């Protein structure tokens, strides 16, 4: 189990890079809303950022964490430099997707998907 | 010890004596070309496509027929070999018709493919071709005999596997023709297999004709439910539709054959289907409704009845997942009247011991038996592939076969002792001469058909047969590992039901007529509204409208075996699972989900939301039901025999007569085959 | 010289074989395999640690002088534990010759960036990262190059579906292009084309 | 300098797959059965991984087969059962493995067709 | 065609049509195949 | 021939016709249902059977290499005609 | 709230099920004679931990591990179920 690292020697160093990324995203949301003229609030933007970090909270491999951070920085740079358009920033909120209830009976009525 | 060393292209390989050159090449992963050779048929050696050079031998040898000699070097890729293949392919194609665009074999044709890999890329034949008249051999196999390459596979299969000496060759020379000479129909329960083994488009499936091409089909490996053998099959589909059924090789079950009902009844899946939930309107007629409305009317009744006022009957094609879901739902209203249509005597051990209702010798074990006693069964139509296995042992191991019952044609000669059930007592008591045969046998097999157990004296017959098997093992001569007692089932859902503790037969429902009845795919007509109180609330879950649906108050459309991943246990006790080939039609739903959904509406939610979880529940009731493809031994035949003596019951005077006596009774046995238009053609063919 | 058969060139086969073992003699620390195909193409298979030493040697050595990076790409082979094969195709103008250098990595192991050796490798490594998700260490500017902004996944992996997971349309309510789960009016029809008869005995694997 | 990482390989969060198509799918790892229409065995060499079939429906305009399952055509090839299982584990797919089916070795004998006293004597050639 | 007349067939259009898009004679696509699954029809009498 | 359903919709040569109550026929309102009028099943029946003096005849559809692959047809059964499997032309053996 | 069904799982060859195998060999016949109408489902399966399952009214189930029990211990585990109903 001797593997070449990416950036972090262990989870302690990786969680430091995670916190650094979270700060960068957290500071950036106010500019993103302003620059892209989004009709959402800074609170919704930061709640969405928080929701994106939370879904990955269960990782324990430092290499996987490093790659998630690398992608997070790539995503942040795309946003800061306005390489993304408003459509890309808003794809995180899936505003046109209809609710898909997640209880057995609701799925049973609509189709065969488990 | 006696293995000899041979070389394939210089690579040494050790092979048993008697191994052919073709089999030696197989060991190094080289497949010699062939057309007439089939590993399950007798060696023919007439196509000559297998000709292969032996180093230092000036003559190429037929690899399929030539035994290897020590030190032989087989040159599978020499110019001498390659030129032999090119010459034979050139002769094969000289008179073959330019039919590929209109021929159903196109795209999965051994002649096409081997011409590509081993033949030349052009023709030098400047003559006119032979043309042959086609011959009508029934509604299942279309013959375009100008495509025939005279390989004789069909003749050998019909003679050896199917036990029908109807096909042959007439004439001689270039005019030699395969056929029946006279106008005859090849209507055997295994006839459709000759479509598979014919290498060319000479023999093709009539129902399948022109509908698809091989490259565009999706193959779903699944299990057959048309009987209790559990033959492995491939469900071919395209663009959301089932196109045909193919065999799937399983050495220990169906080898590479399927019965004709398995092969051609799938067209019943496109007819009489239940596609929407139905309820009775205010005029008393069934009308389409939503799932919400239909389940609520069922849940309301379920919430108002308890104990013996609620019963269920499972039909023949029901999967284990639905069976356990239905049992759990009814148990939660304190009901235990979970019944099957197929009877099994409950006297003594009943269903307590698996060995009491299993084919304990297993299908592959038939090949090791030296005597077989068939009691009150017609395996030819009840389990065609099992009967094919018996004929295989009759042919190759000189198996002795005797039958107590009606003198049906089994495709192999057997000793017919009679049809009186009293003969079972004589054999046991030693009076009968066949008693000496059973004593002198090292590996005797006693097979009792589940059909015989449908008589009113089934318990007495099972007690009588178990007595014979008991005495055989007490007397010794048979080793302890060998199993002598067997039950041959004919229903796909029977063994799973008995493994789960369902009550076999509807006797319980007859003693205490319920107020609410669940008909889980139950179309045998074993319980009608004459047997129930005038106000009975009957719910029918199933996939076909046949017998159960028209008498129902609520119809819940379920999935057919091709439309769900579901568990079935064959007559050996071997659990296997189907795979979804297509989804259920319309508003139909997976069967176990319907029961799980109903349990929630009735505030009795079963504790499993996924297919994986309901299979965990199966493991908690019978741990063998999740051991897929494994045959789990069952023991304690001694205890079962001990309990089968406690109560004596009379044997009736009625002779043992199977439900199916001729082929016409074979085609329509379940709801799917009864809705098959192809099966109706077969019945018409064999009765007019 | 049969008219339909491609002619052999044994002189090129001999020259490339000799140079193959020349490279193996000089860089034994990194070279794992050297082979020459029947149509005269030389491949050096190396340990991934040797990307920079090996590529520098082939560029700068007086008997090699592979100055041009013709192509840099990756291949995905899911059955291997190191599923990604990294392939460098180099050209030598001085000796009018080509060479292929191959190494490997998995989803989580970085490969050293070859931009120091070949400035051409910059965009090629961005494409490999984009289409395969292989990370290149010390790349001056690693980011997607071909996929859409914010695109999730690496399409050229064998387990990425042909049509992906999302599709775009214009929505009048939000007055913008939106991304939604992919639905196809006509599903792509998978064909099973392979013949069940072996074609090339010369390549048969042992059983 | 190398590092030690003893946890199991789990790349489900850096492959970009939607969560529905990780945790609700069922991979089948098997060796394809021989097509019974042909004798060639060349398509029974490698292990395959496929996913569970999902709904196809008729397109209202044309009647074509529509699907919403992105994995409906995904089939991967593996040299060995262990390779396929390892790939399924790291991607987070639950799976079933079906053991390889190899044809039984048979005893063939041209001579048996003409037996003096056995049932293998053939009545026709 | 005054010199090299085309070959006559009984199915060739006698009257040529120009592009009919955007008119009531335009082509409308539809599935040319019949219904695949036949549904069970319940009986028309109350026997239950 | 092209029939009409009791709703008036024409029936194609493949037997297709939207049934009484199928919403999908709204696509034809204000427009038309394209239906080829020359039914090939009726046209091929119009052809006369050809009388030949040999047990086996060959057909290539006519036109040489503009036809279909050449096939040979057996004319030994007198109860029926041999039919070309490609073009549908019919042959019979005179006495 | 009575007893509805008993299931006994065991392995045909593991040493952990030896006591359960002995109990079935010696005492199952007499046990069934005392409870003719009680389903006692014996289900052998390779390499399973032996367990005694008991189903009560309204689908309440409890299970008792029989791993390494002697035949005498199996008789008590069953006696507690057949008597201490619940
Ligand atoms: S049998 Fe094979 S070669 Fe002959 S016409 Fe049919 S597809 Fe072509
Ligand atoms: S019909 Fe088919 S199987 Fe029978 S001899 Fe001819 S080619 Fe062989
Ligand atoms: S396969 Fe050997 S002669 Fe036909
Ligand atoms: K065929
Ligand atoms: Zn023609």
């Amino acid at each position: 189990t001797s593997v070449k690292p990416i950036f972090s020697r262990d989870m302690n160093e990786a969680k430091r890079r995670v916190r650094e990324l979270y700060r960068a995203w957290y500071r950036e949301v106010p500019n993103t809303v302003h620059l892209f003229q989004l009709d959402i609030s800074v609170k919704q933007g930061r709640d969405k950022v928080r929701e994106m970090f939370k879904k990955n909270a269960h990782i324990t491999d430092p290499r996987v964490v490093d790659l998630l951070v690398i992608k997070g920085k790539m995503e942040l740079e795309e946003t800061i430099k306005v390489w993304k358009q408003r459509t890309h920033v808003m794809r995180f909120f899936h505003e046109t997707e209809a609710p898909r209830p997640k209880d057995f009976l609701s799925k049973f009525y609509v189709g065969h998907d488990p | 010890s006696n293995l000899i060393e041979v070389f394939v292209d210089g690579q040494s390989v050790m092979v048993e004596p008697g191994t052919t050159v073709l089999q030696a090449c197989e060991k190094v992963g080289m497949q010699i070309p062939r057309f007439c050779y089939h590993e399950r048929l007798s060696v023919a050696g007439n196509c000559r496509m297998c000709l292969v050079e032996i180093e230092k031998a000036p003559k190429v040898v037929a690899a399929c027929a030539m035994p290897v000699m020590k030190g032989w070097n087989i040159l599978t890729n020499s110019e001498k070999t390659k030129k032999a293949r090119e010459g034979v392919m050139e002769f094969l194609l000289a008179n073959h018709p330019l039919d590929c665009p209109i021929c159903d074999q196109g795209g999965e044709c051994d002649l096409q493919d081997q011409s590509m890999m081993f033949g030349s890329d052009r023709s030098r034949f400047l003559e006119g071709k032979r043309a042959v008249e086609d011959k009508n051999i029934g509604p299942l196999v279309k013959t375009i005999m100008t495509r025939c390459i005279q390989c004789t596979r069909c003749i050998r299969f019909a003679s050896e596997i199917a036990g029908v000496d109807d096909l042959g060759t007439t004439g001689r020379g270039n005019d030699m023709q395969v056929g029946t000479y006279i106008e005859k129909m090849f209507m055997s329960e295994l006839s459709g297999n000759i479509i598979d083994i014919c290498p060319v488009g000479a023999l093709t499936s009539k129902p399948y004709a022109f509908t698809a091409r091989p490259w565009e089909t999706r193959k779903t490996e699944s299990i057959d439910v048309m009987d209790a053998v559990g033959s492995n099959i491939v469900v071919s589909t395209r663009t959301g539709e089932v196109m045909r059924i193919l065999p799937r090789m399983h050495e220990d079950i169906n080898e590479e054959w399927i019965s004709d009902k398995t092969r051609f009844a799938y067209d019943g899946l496109k007819r009489q289907r239940l596609t929407e939930p139905m309820v009775r309107n205010e005029k008393g007629l069934l009308t389409h409704t939503t799932w919400e409305d239909a389940l609520s009317r069922v849940a309301g009744m379920l919430q108002s009845f308890q104990g013996n006022d609620v019963a269920a009957i499972a039909g023949g094609l029901v999967d284990a997942e639905a069976l356990i879901a239905l049992k759990d739902l009814l148990n939660r209203v304190d009901s235990d009247t979970l019944c099957t249509e197929e009877v099994f005597p409950t006297a003594g051990a009943g269903t307590d011991l698996r060995s009491n209702y299993l084919l304990n010798t297993t299908i592959a074990g038939v090949e090791e038996a030296d005597v077989v006693l068939l009691v009150g069964t017609n395996p030819r139509f009840e389990a065609p592939l099992f009967n094919a296995r018996i004929r295989k042992s009759w042919l190759h191991n000189d198996l002795k076969v005797a039958l107590i019952g009606s003198p049906v044609d089994l495709t192999y000669r057997y000793d017919h002792l009679g049809d009186s059930p009293k003969i079972l007592q004589d054999i046991a008591s030693g009076s009968h001469p066949f008693s000496q045969v059973l004593q002198e046998a090292k590996k005797p097999m006693v097979i009792l058909g589940s059909s015989a157990l449908q008589r009113n004296d089934g318990a007495a017959i099972l007690a009588a047969v178990s007595n014979i098997a008991q005495k055989i093992r007490t007397s010794s001569g048979v080793t302890g590992d060998w199993k002598v007692m067997n039950i041959l089932h004919r229903i796909a859902s029977q063994v799973a039901a008995l493994d789960l503790g369902y009550k076999p037969g509807v006797e319980a429902i007859q003693k205490n007529p319920p107020k609410m009845l669940f008909l889980l795919g139950a179309d045998g007509g074993c319980i009608t509204r004459q047997d129930l109180p005038k106000d009975c609330f009957i719910v029918y879950q199933g996939h076909h409208g046949d017998v159960g649906a028209p008498i129902a108050d609520v119809i819940l459309p379920g999935a057919a075996y091709t439309e769900k991943s579901a568990t079935y246990v064959n007559t050996e006790g071997r659990a296997q699972q189907t795979k979804v080939a297509v989804t259920p039609p319309g508003l139909a739903r997976e069967d176990w989900k319907i029961i799980r959904a109903l349990s929630e509406i009735a505030g009795m939610t079963l504790p499993y939301d996924t297919l994986d979880q309901v299979r965990n529940r199966l493991e908690e009731v019978s741990p063998n039901l999740v051991r897929y493809d494994d045959v789990e031994g069952a023991n304690y035949f001694q205890q079962a025999s001990e309990l089968s003596k406690l109560v004596n019951q009379q044997l009736l005077a009625d002779p043992l007569v199977p439900p199916q006596l001729t082929i016409k009774d074979f085609y329509m046995t379940d709801s799917i085959s009864r809705a098959s238009q192809t099966m109706a053609k077969c019945v018409k063919a064999v009765t007019e | 010289t049969r008219p339909t058969v491609r002619p052999r060139n044994d002189v090129a086969h001999k020259q490339l074989s000799a140079f193959g073992e020349y490279v193996a003699e000089i860089l034994p620390k990194y070279v794992q395999q050297v082979q020459v195909s029947c149509f005269n193409e030389l491949e050096i298979c190396i340990h991934p640690d040797g990307v920079i030493p090996v590529l520098t040697f082939l560029r700068d050595h007086s008997n090699a002088q592979f100055k041009s990076l013709a192509d840099l790409t990756a291949v995905d082979i899911p059955t291997r534990q190191n599923r990604f094969e990294i392939v460098y195709n180099l050209l030598s103008l001085r000796f009018n010759s080509r060479i292929r250098v191959k190494t490997y990595t998995d989803e989580l192991t970085p490969i050293e960036s070859s931009v120091p050796v070949y400035k051409a490798a910059n965009w090629y490594e961005r494409e490999i990262w984009d289409m395969f998700g292989v990370f290149f260490a010390n790349h001056p500017d690693l980011r997607r190059i071909l996929t859409d902004y914010g695109f999730e996944g690496h399409p050229f992996r064998k387990d990425f579906p042909l049509s992906g997971y999302v599709e775009l349309r214009y929505d009048d309510e939000v007055k913008r292009v939106v991304a939604e789960p992919v639905e196809l009016a006509q599903e792509f029809r998978k064909f099973d084309l392979n013949s069940p008869w072996e074609a090339f005995p010369a390549y048969r694997q042992p059983p | 300098q190398l590092i030690t990482v003893d946890e199991k390989l789990d790349i489900t969060t850096i492959t970009g797959v939607p969560e529905e198509h990780i945790k609700t799918r069922k991979a089948r790892i098997f060796v394809p059965a021989r097509n019974n229409m042909q004798s060639g065995v060349n398509n029974t060499k490698k292990w395959k991984m496929e996913f569970d079939t999902r709904e196809r429906w008729e397109n209202p305009l044309m009647g074509w087969a529509s699907t919403a399952d992105p994995l409906s055509n995904l089939v991967l090839t593996f040299s060995t059962k262990e390779d396929a299982v390892a790939f399924a584990e790291k991607n987070g797919w639950s799976y079933d493995v079906e053991e390889r089916k190899v044809p039984k070795p048979k005893s063939k004998s041209y001579g048996a067709n003409f037996s003096w006293n056995k049932r293998t004597r053939v009545s026709t050639k | 065609p005054t010199v090299k007349p085309p070959t006559a067939r009984k199915f060739i259009w006698t009257n040529h049509k120009f592009n009919l898009s955007g008119t009531p004679q335009q082509y409308v696509p539809y599935s040319t195949t019949r219904k695949k699954i036949q549904e069970w029809v319940p009986p028309s009498t109350p026997y239950k | 021939g092209v029939r009409t359903s009791p709703t008036g919709e024409k029936v194609t040569h493949t037997g297709q016709v939207y049934d009484d109550g199928d919403y999908r026929k709204v696509r034809f309102v204000g427009r038309q249902k394209e239906v080829n009028e020359n039914f090939a099943i009726d046209l091929i029946a119009e052809q006369p059977v050809s009388q030949v003096g040999s047990r086996v005849i060959s057909c290539d559809g006519g036109g040489g290499a503009l036809g279909h692959p050449r096939v040979y047809i057996n004319l030994d059964k007198e109860t029926k005609t041999g039919t070309c499997g490609y073009c549908g032309l019919q042959f019979r053996q005179q006495h | 709230l009575g007893l509805r069904e008993i299931r006994i799982h065991l392995c045909q060859r593991s040493p952990g099920s030896q006591g359960v195998r002995d109990f079935i060999e010696k005492r199952y016949v007499e046990l069934k004679k005392a409870n003719p109408d009680l389903p006692i489902l014996i289900r052998e399966c390779s390499d399973v931990q032996p367990k005694l399952w008991a189903r009560y009214a309204f689908g309440q189930e409890k299970n008792v591990s029989l791993n390494n029990f002697s035949a005498d211990q199996v008789t008590r585990a069953l006696e507690n179920v057949l008597s201490s109903k619940a």
